[PDB]
């Protein structure tokens, strides 16, 4: 999952 | 500029993100965002004018953040969804199993439903807890744009995703995405905002  | 949750506004003329919701803290005007989109007094601009600077964030940990504006923006009680609009009417915190669209520069206004709470995400940066996740698809550049229901309550900003190499996670099943959103109830209270309704 990453920022967006 | 007229402040409506999911429009773009840029940070330090470099990185984009999208406005999560108009609010006032006594007769200052701000946006609520996620707190990766900038630093504390970074430029964010609409449409290329200068609308205010970052006067808090916190990132990572949580996800947050409130930009305070000219008294010349217009805050609005409303999120973009094509081009209309859903009225923000509170924050009430819908449960898990409750439906839930999102809005956003990059892939507009998307819906799907609240399947988990208290999250944790491991962004490369450190963790960042207490995370609400949702199946409504997003894409890169939506990072603090607003997540409401259609009866406009408002539930929180744009964090992040389990983003594919296309930029965002809307080719892969509502089963498989993961998009997650900070609360906004603990933003409201932490910075002793008032959420602009209608």
């Amino acid at each position: 999952a990453a920022p967006l | 500029a007229n402040i409506v949750g999911g429009i773009e506004y840029s940070i330090n003329n470099a990185s984009l993100c999208s406005v999560g919701f108009s609010v006032t803290r006594g007769a200052t005007k701000g946006f609520v965002t996620a707190g990766h989109c900038g630093t504390v007094n970074a430029t964010a601009r609409i449409g290329g004018a200068v609308v205010g600077t970052f006067a808090a964030r916190v990132f990572p940990g949580n996800d947050r953040a409130w930009v305070s504006l000219t008294s010349a923006q217009t805050l609005l009680p409303r999120v973009a969804n094509g081009s209309s609009f859903v009225t923000v009417r509170g924050s009430t915190e819908a449960a898990v199993g409750a439906a839930v669209c999102r809005s956003g520069r990059t892939t507009g206004y998307q819906c799907g439903t609240i399947t988990a709470k208290n999250v944790t995400a491991n962004y490369a940066e450190g963790a960042v807890r207490g995370l609400t996740q949702g199946n409504a698809c997003a894409g890169r550049g939506d990072s603090g744009g607003s997540w409401i229901t259609s009866a406009g309550q408002a539930q929180g900003v744009m964090s992040g995703g389990n983003v594919q190499s296309n930029g965002n996670n809307c080719g892969i099943p509502a089963s498989q995405r993961s998009s997650l959103f900070e609360r906004l109830q603990p933003i409201l209270s932490q910075y002793g905002l008032s959420l602009v309704t209608g």
